[PDB]
């Protein structure tokens, strides 16, 4: 029900609402190391 | 000065950030207020992480200033942030051109420069970025044509909508393994490049709406079996919908509105079980879609020359020079390489 393509049409919304977190890695923050990503396709791991 | 630094990387980062603090002219949400002292990691919007080259040395891994209404430009000194992996700059007021010095950001993975005041030609600097997989340049004022090398590069997502781009989509679009591609709200002339058929294994969402696209919809879109969103609205596309649309089994959002499509709605649209929202409105269709599975699936069939439905296009406005079927080869693009279904 939420798609990155249609969200891209809105200028304000971001994929990852957590500040400093990688878009690919919106999870509950413990350490926030962007170097460990674990995802390669936003459409499969969006928000 | 008298400031001691933990490692040489944060010292250059302090050089880069204070230089870029001088480049910032307006900070509504007082982000640069914290940019004092030698503890670079405490700066608002600056995010440190253990370096992969040496985990003991902490380095500046990310910069995230999303939704800050900050105004300024990107100075040359930002290229010293070689350890950067993410760079978030949505909803800022940074103007000018992307600096050539980003070539040193070898580890940069995702780049979001959306909703800004960047101008000039398309920044070819992002093409040199080795680790880049996420490129976001939406809502800016980048000029010129989209370079063909962009679609040769291995990227995950490319967003270029509502920018000052021109001169059509590069014909090598099919070479990009992108899962999400949005090139909408642009004055791009030409047809849908037929290279989309090559994108079947990787593409998941594509939106080409509100572009200046004229021509026929290529039938090799059926190879796009794992694409969820397919939006071609607000274009000058003429022709029939190919029966191959039913092969896009994962299609959830299908928007074909605001075009010049002739003929009937094929019966293969019946095969789409994941389809939840379908829109084929303000088109010159003469045949309606069947009853197959249409509650909880919204369909809008407005402004269509079908005799059965209600709220249809005017009789005058129908049987018009666009309502007439088109040769589909009278256009100068080569979308398709095999004759149409008929
Ligand atoms: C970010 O920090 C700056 C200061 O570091 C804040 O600016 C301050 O904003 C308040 C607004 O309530 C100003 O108070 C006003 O002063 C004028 C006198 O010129 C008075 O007539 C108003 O009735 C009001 O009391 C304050 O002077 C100003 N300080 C400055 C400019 O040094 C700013 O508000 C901070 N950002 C946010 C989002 O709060
Ligand atoms: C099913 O999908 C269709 C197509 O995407 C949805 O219709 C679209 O709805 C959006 C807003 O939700 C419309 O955007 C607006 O368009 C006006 C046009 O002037 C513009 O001024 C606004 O700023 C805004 O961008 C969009 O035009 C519209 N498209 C069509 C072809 O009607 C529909 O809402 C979806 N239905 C459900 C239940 O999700
Ligand atoms: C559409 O494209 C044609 C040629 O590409 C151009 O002359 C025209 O101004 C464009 N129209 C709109 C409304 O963008
Ligand atoms: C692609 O579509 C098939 C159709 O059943 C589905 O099983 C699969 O999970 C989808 N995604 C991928 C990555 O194959
Ligand atoms: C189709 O979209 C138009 C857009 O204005 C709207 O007026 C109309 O009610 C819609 N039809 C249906 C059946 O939702």
């Amino acid at each position: 029900r939420r798609y990155i393509g249609y969200d891209a049409l809105k200028k304000n919304n971001v994929p990852c609402s957590r500040r400093g977190r990688s878009y690919y890695d919106c999870k509950k923050r413990r350490r926030n190391n962007p170097y460990r990503r674990g995802c390669s396709a936003i459409t499969h791991c969006y928000r | 000065p008298s400031l001691k630094f933990e490692n040489p990387s944060l010292r250059q980062a302090y050089i880069a950030l204070q230089s870029w603090k001088q480049a910032i002219f307006s900070d509504p949400f007082n982000f640069t207020a914290n940019w004092n002292g030698s503890d670079v990691c405490s700066y608002n919007g600056i995010f440190c992480a253990p370096s992969p080259s040496s985990p003991k040395t902490r380095v500046v891994a990310g910069i995230d200033l999303n939704h800050a209404d900050m105004a300024g430009y990107l100075p040359r000194e930002l290229g010293l942030l070689t350890d950067l992996a993410l760079f978030h700059l949505n909803s800022n007021r940074f103007c000018g051109e992307v600096p050539l010095t980003f070539k040193h950001m070898k580890l940069l993975f995702e780049l979001d420069l959306s909703n800004n005041r960047f101008v000039g030609k398309f920044p070819n600097v992002v093409l040199s970025l080795p680790s880049l997989k996420f490129l976001d340049l939406r809502y800016n004022e980048f000029e010129g044509s989209i370079p063909s090398k962009l679609f040769d590069k291995e990227l995950d997502a490319i967003f270029l909508n509502h920018n000052r781009f021109m001169f059509g989509i590069p014909e090598n679009m099919g070479n990009s393994p992108v899962s999400a591609l949005v090139l909408a709200d642009n004055d791009l002339g030409g047809c849908i490049p037929g290279s989309i058929g090559l994108m079947g294994k990787t593409l998941n969402e594509i939106i080409l709406s509100n572009d200046n696209l004229t021509g026929c919809l290529p039938p090799q879109i059926g190879n796009l079996k794992n694409v969820t969103v397919f939006d071609i609205s607000f274009n000058r596309l003429s022709g029939p919908l190919p029966s191959s649309i039913g092969n896009m089994k994962s299609l959830e959002q299908l928007n074909v509105a605001n075009n010049r499509f002739t003929g009937v709605i094929p019966s293969s649209i019946c095969q789409l079980s994941n389809l939840e929202n379908f829109t084929y409105s303000s088109n010159f269709f003469t045949g309606d879609a069947p009853r197959c599975v249409a509650d909880n699936v919204v369909v809008n069939g407005s402004m269509n020359c079908i005799d059965g439905k209600e709220d249809q296009r005017s009789s005058k406005e129908c049987s018009s020079p666009a309502s007439r079927s088109v040769d589909c080869s009278k256009f100068g693009c080569n979308n398709f390489f095999s004759p149409l279904e008929n």
